[PDB]
């Protein structure tokens, strides 16, 4: 056809500006080529700046753009290839393979820009996802159908968190999952697929069940904010098309929104709060709707967030809490204890944990759970000032309790074995709500707290328990 | 199916005839579209914040009206819009279908069906932008609104016409409560006296549409969703329609209000409006004021709260309840947003996770939670009866001032500690389980005299259900005596108390 | 039963939908770009009659 | 009280001209030395547009609108004020002149391409616009009729796609 | 010839006028725009240039369209002024928000006048008897002088205000005016039918008192000028009438909020916790005003909103030295059950001087403020470690200290929708030889309790004895 050709005029860091003729515009969010000699550059035309000139965000570098450079319309969005092909094959940001398997050989190339199902919702939040972690069974039960936050700043432990989670769940899933990878290390992510191809989660000359999504945050800010929705492209056609349960898995979705806070303070956008794009709710909003159960299939969301400076109350991270049916607040002062695990038992939450879903025998052991967690936070200030000593009887027994459910509540991950040196345990729900009942009944008040430390059930409890007093002592 | 044979037919020749009679030559092109906001050179006869139509489809609104071009936010995406396409003016400033058929129906910001159960039927359209009523067509509130729950019903009572904040942390039960003043409407809104009858609408500015789901879903589960109305304004919607939605749902309230019925709109979230209309200012080219806050957050919630209102006799009697909230950061109360609020609503209802993990299961805190109309806005028979109903709220502050944390001094402390710490466990009420007034009073009643010799702390939760079967049972003349007349005589406090006794010895 | 007829008429709207597609392609194909544009012509003549 | 608001922003200096002309005369005499000097500036391309850069001293910009007086003095009226200005203010020089053909076009000619549905482009020379674009419709339908690009009909469109959503 | 313009930009709140006359309106004027809902006023606040205004609405910017005719009155906003305003609600252009017909007063002021010079300063230092115990005791106020109620939002400032409306509204004699600066319309109504019930307000005859309404519905102008409409017609009052005035603002911190507010859009460049950069200075002209000349007596009563209830906020902070007596409702006390929630430490006032309110009254205050000081210094020492601790002496003060802060609520008439007790009007003397009394110890062995929710010393004696009585 008729080719329309662009001409570069404004190269600002991530952003490009390109002048078309007349009634030659590209829309908003319109994919745009340019042949660089290294290969092919795309430009997602984030505004129209009149006189027509877009502008435009970058999905790669931008050296080497000269000012008048012919851009190619492509003549509509991002485009990235979606089916069984994709799975097995990593993909980054543009939708070409970077998996050095060859081209992919997929029969449809959706766009990644798409509305949300609107009302196709189900109100199906009553399926309990068993995870194999304790906590997270018991006090921030995950939702099969839902959304789970997985909170955290650096360190904590949110990637490992993610990680046993895949372990636990994808390998006998029911269904395809796809990982994104948004904003994180290459070599976390080149050590995931190894993990998953050892598994035979992703099996080369297999099934290969999952699809892998990077562009990590090596790339520029377009690529970290438009990778998000190019994995969503191929959760949502493996959701409605093929009608499967798919869990969806991004390493770091904050990582969209620090790519659209990149973009924006050079997109001539006063800041928001704490400088922030202004649009960041409805940009967060858009890309959490794409994750939604939806009359055909179902969508599992898991998410990681990252609090900047450990402040839970940046934007970002407050913004997402409203998109998450379930969230995993993984606190850095839990961390420093060790208790592992580092996720905030008391500022996870779910809207799971209800008794019509929970079954009012596992709810009550939450909320015990929650009433001695609650209770030795607060008495923690007069405990480092005066001690135990000036506590009553049952409030030191409830701050002894509290202490032996905080150890219990670590558990050893199989993906995390080099770091605690024991062999990762996968604690059924039944078994962790028995376990955490009769500790709450106070049947094992004698043994120290210590036994607590990285144990799976109350078995596993006693055994350890029985050797400090035996082998130890 | 001839029903979308002639409704096209219908709409087809409406175009027609448009098309016939348009003359429109003033009409906008536009310049520059940006992140969901077009700049538009023309319109020079646009009305302020009146509907435009783009040439795409997507409807939009003129916030700033600059010589020459005029900022239009767009209710939709920006992907069908682009440079130089045609805006057709729509005459009117924005407005919002109302009416009784919008009962037992979910809509957008604009009022358009989402629940894709048929065309909407409306009586008439009203301004989304409605100036509040004055100080004479106002009236004092004094008629409840019955929240079903103990805690807040007796410690800030919420009356006809009245705006109470439900201000908290994240998850702390602020929809919940919502949810149980919206279900315990139920048994009013099932009869027949419509000066009982209080119609709800539910702002859902800023929730998923899952979360939307579930609340449509849970209303209909309980025979909610018939009285109850949904303006849904999603957080994948465009930020004007997040922005105009709580003012549509304030119009289908006040048409109710006008009309001589009573409305309760909980204007749920609202912070994310206000970071919704930061979004709007911040591409508007408005600069910001406090924390890239623009300047009229204050204004715009006050305007929209002070359209809720319970107008005068000479008006209609009908009154507006408005229940918003606030997404405080950490228990950030002492923020611009959350005291803004505060200043504006007749009264907070404060949830820390605090109160929420310490066991309150209202998460009621009846310190910061304070109701501006006590005595009013409160049935007869639990505001004072026997006086101490009166003074409950300030029995609990003082039970807080000399918590576990001060010296038990003497037996008389021993007694308030004791009075206090049953107090407080008895207002955990369980979530959808909305208590009526003629079941709250004789808890109440009973947690000032038999509520020392409990046994236990943990057993008031079972003690509380055998009560209500107690008074169920050969005692439901007490029930209906003191829900139906109101006040309560000295024989029905004889009576109460007989029984009080009576089941504390059992 | 009946959101299952509500279900229906949803699924016959959609198919409705996914036939205007073809309605479409219908006048694509269909010299349509003369007798259109002198209707259109003649229509903003009576228009402007008016005015 | 000028015919038409340019609403500043580049667009004050045609203003300006027009208002001095209309002081005392010079409605189209100004007009047409400007149009000579848009005619001499892409006459020669690279002589007459990048000599406009923002990158030229006070006195480089003086010597060229020296330069631009030429031909028996074609500059005549207010013109040569409008250069003087522009050579110590905002230099390059072509939008303020379509702006101000576009204000003589609305004070004398009062002419637009609208057409609502028509893609077409009717332009009338009359004050009185009542009628006469009728008569250019007509006209224009009549006879030219070169492109036609209506690029698909948006009521059919829209109609549709409301029937098929509800 | 009426001088006409044109809407140039609608932005918000604000409206850009411009004129094709050189005779440009000045600053301040009130320029009227015809609008089917009605009328409405923008008042110019700059002149951008080239023959355009930048104006403030005083109503509402709804369906304005670039190019609407705009009518220059000549001058400032006009309110009525007189007799006729008495019992009458004004809105923020003068016009009557009831529809009780239009005000028939033969004066209408501008709401832009110059402050009282220096000269006329007339300043005394007369007692106003409010009848609340801490206001007779640590922060006095000045009739003629300017009162202010700091608090944070819910606090108690509207109730009190209330408070000083029933008291000494009724009793004052003279013409007062209440000013609701950006308030809630609710309130206003209670507060309306609360003076028609009083007596204060007679619709079929005389009333006392001037209704003024800039309720928070208002725009952010309407907001910012009603206080200045009020203040005129209190001004009026005090100086032509030659009567004392009492002008009751409620939360005057509104009037900054919309100055603010409407900066950052006029092109200003945000101050400090983004105000505008003049509020000091709109604020001062404002307050100034209000005040006690030579030929008038102003008793004004000002509420002040502190947001977050952080006391260092530009507005009140730079608000407290406008203010003779200062009366500071803070959370932390409200939060302890004490519902007058005015804090008694920071509560000062330029009265509590012995050649004031006599060298008895200095005493026992200093003697309550030491002992209130004494207190606060021992919060953390008792929380985190205990009151066994201190010694005999510290104990005992700590004690009295309780005893006091108990006694420091008193029961309000308007605030039997929340205490459930009838109010109590406790005398000047009374509250001296009470608080005198507990500060000697004489009712050491009075419980804590007792002092809570009282009038006098007898209503004290009364309480404890009930209370052992049914304690048994
Ligand atoms: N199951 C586990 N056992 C022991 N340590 C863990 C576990 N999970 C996470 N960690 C800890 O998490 C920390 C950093 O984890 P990671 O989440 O990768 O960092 P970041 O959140 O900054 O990406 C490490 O210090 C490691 O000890
Ligand atoms: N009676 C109750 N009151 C309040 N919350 C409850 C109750 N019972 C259970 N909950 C839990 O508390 C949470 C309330 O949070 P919610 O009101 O949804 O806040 P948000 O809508 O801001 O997330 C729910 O997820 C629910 O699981
Ligand atoms: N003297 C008092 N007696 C009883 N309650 C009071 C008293 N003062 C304040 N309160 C409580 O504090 C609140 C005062 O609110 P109000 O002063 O009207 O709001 P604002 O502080 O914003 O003006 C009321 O809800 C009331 O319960
Ligand atoms: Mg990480
Ligand atoms: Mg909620």
């Amino acid at each position: 056809s008729t080719p329309i050709t662009g001409k570069v005029t404004a190269v600002i860091g991530a952003i490009v500006d390109v002048h078309f003729e007349q009634s030659e515009l590209p829309a908003i969010l319109n994919a745009l080529e340019i042949k660089t000699p290294q290969g092919k550059l795309v430009l997602e035309v984030a505004q129209h700046l009149g006189e027509n000139t877009v502008r435009t965000i970058a999905m790669d570098g931008t050296e080497g753009l000269v000012r008048g450079e012919k851009v190619l319309d492509t003549g509509g969005p991002i485009s990235v290839p979606v089916g069984r092909e994709t799975l097995g094959r990593i993909i980054n940001v543009i939708g070409e393979p970077i998996d050095e398997r060859g081209p992919i050989k997929s029969k449809l190339r959706k766009p990644i820009h798409a509305d949300p199902p609107s009302f196709a919702e189900q109100s199906t939040s009553a399926e309990i996802l068993e995870t194999g972690i304790k906590v997270v069974d018991l006090l921030a039960p995950y939702a099969r159908g839902g959304k789970i936050g997985l909170f955290g700043g650096a360190g904590v432990g949110k990637t490992v968190f993610i990680q046993e989670l895949i372990n636990n769940i994808a390998k006998a899933h029911g269904g395809f999952s796809v990982f994104t990878g948004v904003g994180e290390r290459t070599r976390e992510g080149n050590d995931l697929y190894r993990e998953m191809k050892e598994t035979g989660v992703i099996n080369l000359e297999g099934e290969s069940k999952v699809a892998l999504v990077f562009g990590q945050m090596n790339e520029p800010p377009g690529a970290r904010a438009r990778v998000a929705l190019t994995g969503l492209t191929i959760a949502e056609y493996f959701r409605d098309e093929e009608g499967q349960d798919v869990l969806l898995f991004i390493d770091n979705i904050f990582r969209f929104t620090q790519a659209g806070s990149e973009v924006s303070a050079l997109l001539g956008r006063i800041p928001s709060a704490v400088g922030y794009q202004p649009t960041l709710a409805t940009d967060m909003g858009l890309l959490q709707e794409r994750i939604t159960t939806t009359k055909k299939g179902s969508v599992t969301s898991v998410q990681a967030v990252y609090v900047p400076a450990d402040d839970l109350t940046d934007p970002a991270p407050a913004t997402t809490f409203a998109h998450l049916d379930a969230t995993t607040v993984l606190s850095r002062g839990i961390s420093e204890l060790g208790i592992y695990p580092a996720v905030d038992p008391l500022d996870s939450k779910s809207r799971l944990l209800d008794a019509a879903v929970v079954g009012q025998e596992h709810y009550d052991v939450a909320s015990k759970v929650q009433e001695t967690l609650q209770t030795y936070k607060s008495l923690q200030d007069i405990i480092a000032i005066l001690g135990m000593d000036e506590l009553s009887e049952q409030d030191k027994l409830t701050v002894e309790r509290a202490r032996k459910i905080q150890r219990f509540l670590s558990q050893p991950f199989a993906v995390a074995e080099v770091f605690t040196g024991i062999p990762g345990k996968l604690v059924r729900l039944k078994d962790t709500v028995a376990s955490f009942k009769a500790v709450l009944e106070g049947k094992y008040d004698n043994i120290p707290e210590h036994a607590f430390y990285m144990v799976g059930g109350i078995e596993d409890v006693v055994a350890k328990a029985e050797k400090l007093a035996a082998e130890a002592n | 199916k001839a029903q979308p044979t002639e409704v096209s037919s219908i709409l087809e020749e409406r175009i027609k005839g448009v098309s016939d009679e348009a003359n429109l030559n003033e009409t906008g092109r536009v310049l520059a579209v940006g992140d969901g906001i077009a700049r538009v050179f023309g319109l020079n006869n646009i009305q302020a914040e009146e509907l435009v139509e783009f040439s795409s489809g997507v409807k939009g609104m003129a916030l700033n009206l600059e010589p020459g071009q005029v900022g239009i936010v767009l209710f939709g995406s920006d992907r069908l819009v682009k440079e130089g396409e045609l805006v057709k003016r729509t005459g009117n400033i924005v407005d919002v279908p109302v009416g009784p058929g919008l009962l037992g129906r979910v809509v957008d910001a604009l009022g358009n069906p989402i629940d894709g159960k048929g065309p909407i039927d409306a009586a008439g359209r009203s301004r989304a932008q409605v100036k509040a009523p004055g100080i004479l067509p106002r009236r004092s509130v004094h008629e409840p609104v019955q929240t079903g729950l103990k805690a807040v019903d007796a410690l800030v009572p919420i009356g006809r016409g009245q705006r109470e904040l439900i201000i908290g942390d994240r998850q702390t039960g602020k929809t919940a409560v919502a949810l149980d003043t919206i279900l315990n409407q139920k048994r009013w809104n099932n009869g027949s006296d419509e000066s009982k009858k209080l119609y709800c609408v539910y702002v859902a500015v800023g929730q998923k549409r899952s979360t939307v789901a579930q609340l449509v879903q849970t209303l209909e589960q309980h025979d909610a969703m018939k009285y109850s109305i949904i303006v849904a304004a999603t957080a994948s919607e465009a930020a004007p329609l997040q922005y105009l939605a709580p003012f549509t749902a304030a119009s289908i309230g006040e048409w109710f209000r006008d009309n001589g019925k009573h409305a309760l709109i909980v204007y749920d979230d609202l912070s994310k409006q206000a970071v919704a209309y930061r979004q709007l200012s911040l591409l508007l080219r408005r600069p910001p004021g406090r924390e890239a806050y623009p300047g009229d957050v204050f204004y715009l919630h006050s305007r929209l709260l002070e359209r809720a209102a319970k107008l005068s006799e000479k008006e209609g009697s009908g009154s507006l309840t408005a229940l918003p909230v606030i997404e405080t950061q950490g228990g950030d109360v002492s923020a611009y947003i959350p005291t803004n609020v505060i200043s504006i609503t007749d009264g907070q209802i404060f949830l820390e996770a605090e109160l929420f993990y310490k066991g309150i299961r209202p998460a009621i805190n009846v310190g910061l939670s304070v109701s501006r109309v006590g005595s009013a806005a409160q049935v007869k028979a639990l505001k004072q009866v026997a006086g101490s109903l009166k003074l409950f709220l300030a029995q609990y502050r003082e039970v807080a001032a000399f918590a576990q944390f001060g010296s038990d001094l003497d037996a008389s402390t021993k007694q308030t500690l004791v009075r206090g710490e049953r107090l407080t466990q008895l207002l955990k009420q369980n979530q959808y389980s909305p208590l009526a007034t003629e079941e709250q009073v004789p808890l109440i009643y009973a947690g000032v005299n038999g509520h020392l010799d409990g046994i236990e702390l943990s057993r008031i939760g079972e003690f509380e259900s055998s009560f209500l079967s107690y008074l169920k049972s050969n005692h439901n003349e007490l029930l209906t005596e003191i829900r139906e007349k109101g006040e309560l005589s000295k024989e029905l406090l004889a009576s109460l108390k007989s029984a009080t006794e009576s089941f504390v010895a059992t | 039963w009946v959101r299952y007829e509500a279900s229906l008429r949803q699924l016959e709207q959609r198919q409705l939908a996914k036939s205007v597609i073809s309605r479409v392609q219908s006048e694509l194909g269909n010299p349509k770009f003369q007798e259109k544009v002198l209707q259109q012509s003649i229509s903003e003549i009576e228009q402007l009659l008016s005015k | 009280p000028p015919p038409v608001r340019l609403f500043g922003v580049e667009g004050t200096y045609a203003t300006a001209l027009y208002q001095a002309a209309a002081k005392n005369s010079s409605i189209d005499a100004a007009f047409q030395s400007l149009q000579k000097v848009e005619s001499t500036v892409k006459k020669n391309p690279k002589l007459g547009h990048l000599l406009l850069n923002p990158a030229l001293s006070l006195k480089d910009r003086n010597s060229v609108i020296d330069a631009i007086v030429e031909t028996h003095k074609n500059l005549d009226g207010y013109v040569v004020n409008l250069l003087k200005v522009l050579s110590e203010n905002n230099r390059l020089g072509c939008f303020e002149k379509i702006a101000s053909d576009f204000g003589v076009l609305n004070d004398a000619h009062n002419g637009l391409l609208k057409g609502t549905v028509t893609s077409a482009e009717p332009l009338d020379p009359k004050s009185f616009k009542r009628i006469e674009k009728a008569l250019s419709a007509s006209k224009l339908v009549g006879q030219g009729k070169s492109l036609k690009l209506e690029n698909v009909v948006k009521p059919e469109i829209k109609g549709g796609l409301i029937v098929e959503l509800g």
